[PDB]
């Protein structure tokens, strides 16, 4: 049907949160985009009216 | 010969039954409310691989065979796990409170069940149902085997020993002055071992008998050789002992730390498994 | 004797 | 445990 | 303590009913159970199968209780009746069936795929005999087979499939 391709189409979004790395001595701490906290829609389905 | 041992296993409680498994590389101990699986093949492996939590204290476990189930016995239910990729596959549960000891039948369709009532529960695997019961002792029944042939079975209680048909009724009875505690039927046939602080070697079905005193307390186990040639006894002084088929002559002893509750052969009578009061196991390699 | 006496008492 | 033989023992009077 | 006649004597029936189910007593069920009543109920489930006097309701009655809210233990059993019992109309199952896989999203779909299969076996035998027809059934039997490959996918079952097809 239609709703699945639909919720494909927006599938994806991630808001992220700034925190240290906490990592060893490298760049990437101070450019940390950091962890993503990823979220998504894979199926949806109406069960019934009962 | 001797034996030599070769690991010890920390259960961290005391280890009421053990098991090896079969070319055994596992060894499983029952402690109180688990089963700890330890790997034996890797030597340092401190740690067990897996624990299984049945319930309150373990009394007795008993692996099939081939060697797939593994079934436990403590409380009112006895578990069932399927160790093949364990986890629960089913339980049975009877009335009686307590089970003292398992048996398998040869075709691994029956368990016998040792209760503390006295009853002996035989359940049919598949059904997990009850299809029979004989009861005899008065009370609970601490240990049982069965016939080389699988015709009988034979059960020890607190003070007496009976044989039973697999058909049903009880062929035979002997009456003891103590307790029962554990049993075991040569492979080859014609001799029973009983575990009391004294161990009575019993010719089935003759009067005469052999006794043997090497143990201080009461005997708590004891498990014949695969091959029949010797078996061995546990006891509550710490000592294990080996002794020749029939009429014990001393092949070995070892002297533990502390009261050895359990044992357990390998299927080729190459390892002894050992459950000690000091809450570990102990893993002994026979030596020619 | 004794099963008489029980069935009476029924 | 008491009461059941005693409900026992009823049952088996009435059976009587 | 223990209540005066009321524990003893549930504890009595339960024993009683343990003895009956390991002796089938299709009557002292009968009266044991309906002593008893006064979850679990597997034994009620089994006395009706194993003596009979149309064994489906009680299941159905327990399966529906409880279920707001690995799995369900009444259910998935439930389930399996039905399909045995089949081998009424079925296609109502099937959608019975699917109303509880949309419901709850060992795990229904497979027990789902095998049913359908059971409705092609017997629309490939049907198809195969002449009493002669070049379309309908045949095409209607291939969308089925499709439909149920698809379900497993998300050996042996497959290379059933396929031998029916060829039958067919």
């Amino acid at each position: 049907g239609l709703l699945n391709l639909g919720v494909k189409d927006i599938g994806e979004k991630v808001i992220f949160d700034g925190k240290p790395l906490n990592s060893e001595d490298e760049i990437s701490n101070s450019g940390y985009l950091g962890n993503k906290l990823s979220v998504s829609v894979e199926q949806v389905s109406i069960a019934k009216p009962m | 010969s001797d034996v030599l041992g070769s690991q010890l296993g920390v259960g961290v409680q005391v280890a009421n039954r053990l098991d090896s498994q079969y070319d055994g590389t596992e060894i499983i101990a029952y402690a109180s409310l688990n089963i700890a699986v330890l790997t034996r093949q890797n030597t340092n492996r401190h740690n067990n691989v897996t624990s299984i939590e049945l319930h309150s204290p373990i009394k007795s476990i008993k692996i099939p065979g081939r060697s797939n189930l593994v079934g436990i016995i403590t409380e009112n239910s006895f578990q069932i796990f399927r160790i093949e990729s364990s986890e629960p596959l089913y339980f049975v549960e009877i009335d009686d409170l307590q089970v003292v000891d398992f048996a398998f039948n040869p075709d691994l369709q029956q368990f016998a069940i040792i209760d503390i009532k006295g009853n002996w529960s035989i359940g049919r695997i598949p059904i997990d149902n009850l299809h029979g019961t004989i009861f005899d002792p008065e009370s609970s029944w601490k240990r049982i085997e069965w016939f080389s042939h699988f015709q009988k079975i034979l059960v020890f209680d607190r003070s007496k020993m009976i044989e039973i048909d697999f058909m049903n009724n009880w062929q035979t009875e002997v009456v003891q002055a103590s307790n029962i505690r554990d049993y075991k039927r040569i492979d080859d046939k014609n001799g029973i071992l009983l575990t009391s602080r004294e161990i009575i070697i019993v010719g089935a079905s003759p009067v005469r008998r052999i006794s043997w005193k090497h143990d201080l307390d009461t005997t708590l186990r004891i498990t014949v050789q695969k091959v029949l040639v010797a078996f061995v006894y546990s006891m509550r002084h710490k000592r294990i002992y080996m002794h020749v088929f029939s009429h014990e002559i001393p092949g070995g002893t070892p002297t533990g730390i502390e009261t050895i509750l359990t044992l357990d052969h390998i299927d080729v009578v190459d390892f002894l498994v050992k459950l000690r009061n000091s809450s570990e196991v102990y893993y002994y390699a026979l030596s020619n | 004797a004794a099963a008489a006496a029980a069935a009476a008492a029924a | 445990a008491a009461a059941a033989a005693a409900a026992a023992a009823a049952a088996a009077a009435a059976a009587a | 303590e223990v209540r005066n006649y009321r524990t003893r004597h549930i504890v009595t029936l339960t024993d009683l009913l343990h003895l009956n189910v390991s002796r089938h007593n299709w009557s002292l069920a009968y009266k044991i159970f309906a002593t008893l009543i006064r979850s679990l109920w597997g034994i009620g489930v089994e006395i009706l199968d194993n003596l009979s006097n149309g064994l489906d309701f009680l299941q159905w009655m327990c399966q529906i209780y409880s279920s707001k809210s690995h799995t369900a233990k009444f259910a998935i059993t439930y389930l399996w009746s039905s399909l045995i019992n089949c081998q009424t109309e079925n296609d109502l199952l099937q959608e019975l069936i699917d109303k509880i896989s949309e419901w709850v999203l060992a795990e229904v779909w497979f027990i789902y795929a095998s049913c359908h299969l059971l409705k092609a076996d017997t629309l490939s035998r049907q198809f195969v005999n002449d009493n002669d027809i070049k379309i309908n059934q045949v095409i209607k039997h291939i969308h089925y087979v499709r439909t149920f490959l698809k379900i497993c996918l998300d050996r042996l079952i497959e290379n059933q499939l396929k031998s029916f097809e060829s039958r067919l």
